């Protein structure tokens, strides 16, 4: 069974939109192989059209607190949250297939909620620390201002992998091992 | 219509209605009557009775606008219900003419609204519903005389007033009784 | 329209019907009427005929308060069901004018509502419910003459009235029969 | 009906209302209006009031030319609120009579649209999404007197005016206050 | 209506609107008018504003017949839009009589439709795709002053045009501006 | 409406239009319009114009038997399309003044249906379908002076006709160019 | 299996809006690693986003009631009923990854419930006893004055994982073991 | 079980619409086939209608990245992505069966995305390079242009197995090979 | 496991309507038992209503791909795609039962695709060569001109099996073994 073996080699498949039940399989996955070996890296690929800040958080906070290494690799697409966890990988293994799509945009309400007006002020307030947030993460994870990336993640900021190497969200473009 | 017909004929005895939600629609119909009447006659007034549940906070600011800027006294009439912009716009007529039936309900609440889209859409709306808000809570605050301390905290939730209550809060300036 | 047509012509001879559920649309035409007709011609009664099931509070308010703001008399006329707003409309005529006409059945029942949203929310809806539910049922005592205590203990369910029994409770004044 | 018959008789009073979302119904009658109240008189003021969500560029710019080949001085107002084409067409009125009652609100921001499609449709989307973004910066540009830069700028998201800083913005020429 | 009453008293004027998408029954009310304008008075201008997203092309080709046919000349107007069968309308007018206002757009694309049924049943809708293409594009040649190699390659997917655009493209005759 | 006003300016010139789907509430207007026309003037023409995608045979026969009963000849006009239902009284006109506008486009196929049932009723509705079949094509040989075995050949599928293809077929006379 | 592998070695993970079924599969789990060993820590993972009050104390009640102590560990999200559940943990246990949310909101009813006005001062009187509840509960968690939290559950009141350690929500933030 | 005997005999099967999932279980496959025999041939069956960029962009990447060589069979269709994924194979051993279908077009948005038209010119830029990054990597694996299929992917270019050979889609249309 | 142990004797089970799946798991079941014994003759039951051109030429392709003799039985129907299937099997070895129905009929477009013209004719253009393959592949296991397909499947063509073996689809109209 492939996704078995990914995860017998110690490979974490993020894989599907990140929402509650992604978020929950994966800091089971991230925990059962820190408790398995600690020492040895985990790796994380990423597929995952993103979505979701709390249940990025749960997957950040997980991969962050681990004793091992995560090794992050986009595989075709890391948009909104998956970029964040992209970046979310220890310093030197963040990798990206070089065709794979880095997608960092600022969060956003998908659909409106209702309230009143001291009600939406914190929901307004949510969203703005949950856009600091966003950007507080992103900036320890490829070193820029903070401020810079409030600037870049103002609309969707689409990122090839070389240029995802060069904003820092990832640190390595893989190289095939078939040279067509 | 029938009931077309009777509004028509309370029109010409510049009678309005505000009987519904205010949306853009009932708004720019009373806005039309007001100026009509406006236009018709400049020193008559205007009897506007609100039976309304409330509705759109820049609908009902274009009654309020039109309401003002018409030279008529537009006298308000809370019938039954004046809740959410239906309050506003009978606390927005003339002083001494704002009157409660005795038993019309008056519902005062901060505005309701709604977010979405990006964080950056949001922090402007976020931006805008507190000028509404402060807009609106100077408005209630200069209608009925009350600080605008109180009727923002009193327009926290839902805050019911009888036609005596509204009396003694400001929304009305009487309540008649015949 | 020709149903229109029709209550054009009772509107002309002082005949307004309350028929359907007494919402906001159907409560300000009928504060029109009243105030329409009160308007041609103040010292005429006018004769509201009830066919409802009933209602809004605050709309059955708004035509409670035009009935009893207008100088005319509002001779009522239970005519097959007047349940809920509609028997408080009816009870809510001029005393000696609430009519049954003679296999009109009075529903009498304690309001309706929902309660929906935060705990403070409800908190306030339930303080309103207790002031509705203690206004609706002061005044049926005063329509009927009932003391508000057992105007309270048979509004806790529907309680069904012929015209007879609504003649002996104090909805209706006469049960006219020709 | 009752609120065709008052806009017909501000119609002939020349006073018109943008008081829906701009679609293209909404604009052929209101370049149906323009183009009779300038056959009817040619030298008289047009009365526009605006209260008005924006809406379509093309059925706006189909308002605006007609707000502009007519002899007549369109008098803009903005009633309640003039946001996307609202606040175009109502800074499209004629330079000295763009007026703000004093609580409309304008809401400016970039123009809103989908792409769909294959890539090449795409290209010649965006490609033309780039034409009418600048041709309507281009225009607000013109009409509120601000730099196209600072335009840009604002219209990034939405950029909420009150009549106030619509008057000093460029929007309107006056804020009417009676 | 108050929109039908200002669009008649602009058929009195001998100004039509195509405003809405090209269907059968604005085409059939269209033709309709152009056929009783023409019998009215068989030497006036029509006037035709187009503000239309276009639509079909036999509700179009309708139009076209009966603004060839008719005796008046059909002056045409881009107003705000003239997309597909709208633009196609706006170029069947008059020679020296086709207008556009200076901020319409005019939208030139090959048809649209639909293949469905069997085989046979598609290779026939393809034959007919392939006749009206080419009758189109043929039109559009004829009426553009372009050669139908340059109508066929224009439009092979959207092409965009504004009002200068179509005046050197061949769409209208003048750019009115006053 | 403004619609109906100027179809009925028309049909007080004599101008009738089959512009929508042949059902039955189609078929009977036009059967009215055709015998009001046929008892105001028993000796002008009725010109009835064909846009039309077609619909129900019986519909369709009724309005052929009213055009053929009517004691006017009913000239037929194909303006833009005359599909099914619309080539068969298109081409059900008088001889002499069936007519096509230049770039009609007529569309001559077998009838749809649907079975549905037991085999007992799609038996009977098979036998009825080679009827309504029969006498459709038979009518169609009439009309277009074509042999019955071309008719049934030619309606296998859709088969298309430009105005001259449809002039050379036999569906129309002339093909009127002003 | 991930989730087996949380329960082998007690860990009762949430993870789902919390509704009847959510709370039907927890307290089957506290009991049972009551019953494994009632005297080592069931640690309970959180990553929801609250509902149901009836689920709410069934969770709530059954966590109270395990001899083991329960080790409450705030993922990415501890909303409503979760917060609730986030500080049932015993004293010293709870615990909230860096970037978790901790939310506490007033109960509310989801949707209009229709009714006699009879009906209505039952439903309020059930909700605001479902409020009281609510806040003796946070109370006895949180160390509150238990007016203090309906001032601060007026609304919703959204906490930081730092800012719930100061609320009393949870007791420790979790630092990061990324040996690095 | 029949798809573990493809899987056992080093064969992906591709067979549904190319979305996320498909592409999650392929990447899943590729690198455990990878894992088992890296000199070893996986074989690739393709009879997908194709569909999603970044899932392509997974999957085209993970069989680039394999030490094996891939060899692609298009079974009755692969259209969209699915035809890039056909031409992703190894040079020699791009395979079709002689009705298969090779359907080749431009990239599209399934359905109408709304937003501001500086959110607009992104997402139009978005499948610019969604367009060019179709056409550079078909360029890479049929010998053109990239201009060349630019114009022949203006539409939807359905190629007979035998003209998608001389397309250079594929590079042998299979022979049968029932006794007879 | 009944559909087991047809599979164990070398019985491919068609079964359902033809559509992607269907063909992907016939594909799976072609080349399995050309692998396991390739001289042993592979029987497909078909009681199929058809459907789908691409998933008929992929079932058609591997079913003439594979060595072993495909016998095809026609259980009680064989519409659109599955008629064709019926044909494609090994000439001697077409069955079918005689109360089974062969429906034979052009290809068609099941419900409306929309697009410009120039995508129509494309469209158009396919359905076309659908509709020459259909009747090319129908004439090579039939014995008939292409022109007489054509005309006979130019309406639904119902064949009774007895007249399905007069007209070349099948070759054997089976008779009953009931020993009574
Ligand atoms: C960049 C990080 C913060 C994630 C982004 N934020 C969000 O908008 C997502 C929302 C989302 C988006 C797509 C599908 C489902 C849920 N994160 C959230 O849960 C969220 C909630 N409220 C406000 C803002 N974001 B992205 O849109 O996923
Ligand atoms: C009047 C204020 C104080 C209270 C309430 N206001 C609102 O909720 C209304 C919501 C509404 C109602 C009907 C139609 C459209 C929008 N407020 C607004 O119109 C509004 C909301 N957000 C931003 C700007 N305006 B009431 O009117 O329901
Ligand atoms: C007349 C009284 C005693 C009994 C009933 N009236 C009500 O309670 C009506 C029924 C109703 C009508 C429209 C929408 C919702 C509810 N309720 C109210 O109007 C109401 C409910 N809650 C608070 C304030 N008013 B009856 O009219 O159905
Ligand atoms: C006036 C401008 C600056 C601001 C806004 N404009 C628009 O968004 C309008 C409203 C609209 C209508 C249909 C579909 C999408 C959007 N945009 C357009 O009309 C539009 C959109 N895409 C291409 C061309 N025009 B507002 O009017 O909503
Ligand atoms: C008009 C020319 C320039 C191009 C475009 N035409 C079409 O797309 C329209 C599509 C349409 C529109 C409304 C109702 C039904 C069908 N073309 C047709 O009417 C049509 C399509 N297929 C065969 C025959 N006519 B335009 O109208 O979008
Ligand atoms: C008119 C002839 C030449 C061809 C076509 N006729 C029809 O399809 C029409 C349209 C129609 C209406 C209702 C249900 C099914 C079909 N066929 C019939 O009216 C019809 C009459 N009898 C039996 C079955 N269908 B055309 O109208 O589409
Ligand atoms: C803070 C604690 C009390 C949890 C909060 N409680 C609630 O708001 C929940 C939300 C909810 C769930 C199901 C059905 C209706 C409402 N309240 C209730 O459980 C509830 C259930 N029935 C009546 C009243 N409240 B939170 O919203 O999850
Ligand atoms: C070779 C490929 C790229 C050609 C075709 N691509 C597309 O049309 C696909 C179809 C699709 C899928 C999901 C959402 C929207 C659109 N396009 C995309 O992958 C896509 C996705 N997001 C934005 C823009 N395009 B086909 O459908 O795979
Ligand atoms: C006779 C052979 C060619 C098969 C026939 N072809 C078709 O009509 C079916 C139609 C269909 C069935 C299911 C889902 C989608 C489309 N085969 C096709 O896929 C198809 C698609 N486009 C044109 C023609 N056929 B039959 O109708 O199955």
């Amino acid at each position: 069974n492939p996704y078995n073996k990914l995860f017998e080699e110690r490979i974490i498949f993020l894989g599907v939109q990140v929402d509650d039940a992604s978020a929950n399989d994966i800091m089971a996955q991230l925990l059962v192989l820190e408790s398995l070996d600690p020492d040895r890296d985990i790796t994380m690929y990423i597929n995952s059209p993103g979505g979701g800040f709390t249940s990025l958080m749960a997957i950040y906070d997980t991969m962050q607190y681990v004793r091992a290494d995560i090794q992050t690799v986009c595989l075709g697409q890391a948009a909104s949250a998956a970029a964040v966890l992209l970046a979310a990988g220890t310093p030197g293994k963040r990798m990206a297939l070089p065709n794979a799509r880095v997608l960092i945009h600022q969060p956003s309400l998908s659909g409106v909620i209702q309230g009143q007006f001291s009600d939406l002020e914190i929901q307004a307030a949510e969203i703005e620390r949950m856009r600091t947030l966003m950007e507080t993460t992103l900036a320890r994870h490829t070193g820029k201002d903070a401020g810079v990336i409030r600037k870049d993640t103002d609309r969707d900021k689409i990122l090839t992998a070389e240029e995802a190497k060069d904003y820092g969200i990832i640190d390595t473009v893989l190289e095939y091992r078939k040279l067509s | 219509s029938l009931t077309d017909s009777v509004y028509e004929r309370l029109l010409s005895e510049r009678i309005i209605f505000l009987g519904s939600e205010v949306n853009d629609e009932i708004a720019n119909r009373l806005c039309a009557q007001i100026l009509l009447l406006a236009a018709e006659d400049a020193s008559k007034d205007i009897s506007l009775y609100i039976n309304s549940p409330g509705g759109s906070i820049s609908a009902g600011m274009a009654i309020y606008d039109t309401m003002v800027l018409a030279p008529c006294d537009i006298a308000t009439y809370a019938m039954g219900m004046a809740a959410s912009m239906g309050e506003f716009l009978l606390a927005a007529g003339t002083k001494g003419k704002r009157y409660a039936l005795p038993h019309a309900r008056i519902l005062m609440h901060q505005p309701l609204g709604g977010v979405t889209g990006s964080a950056a859409d949001i922090a402007i709306q976020a931006e805008q519903f507190a000028v509404i808000k402060k807009e609106m809570f100077r408005l209630n605050a200069e209608f009925t005389g009350q600080p605008i301390e109180r009727i923002e905290a009193d327009s926290d939730r839902d805050r019911w007033f009888t036609a005596a209550e509204a009396l003694e809060y400001g929304f009305v300036d009487h309540i008649i009784t015949r």
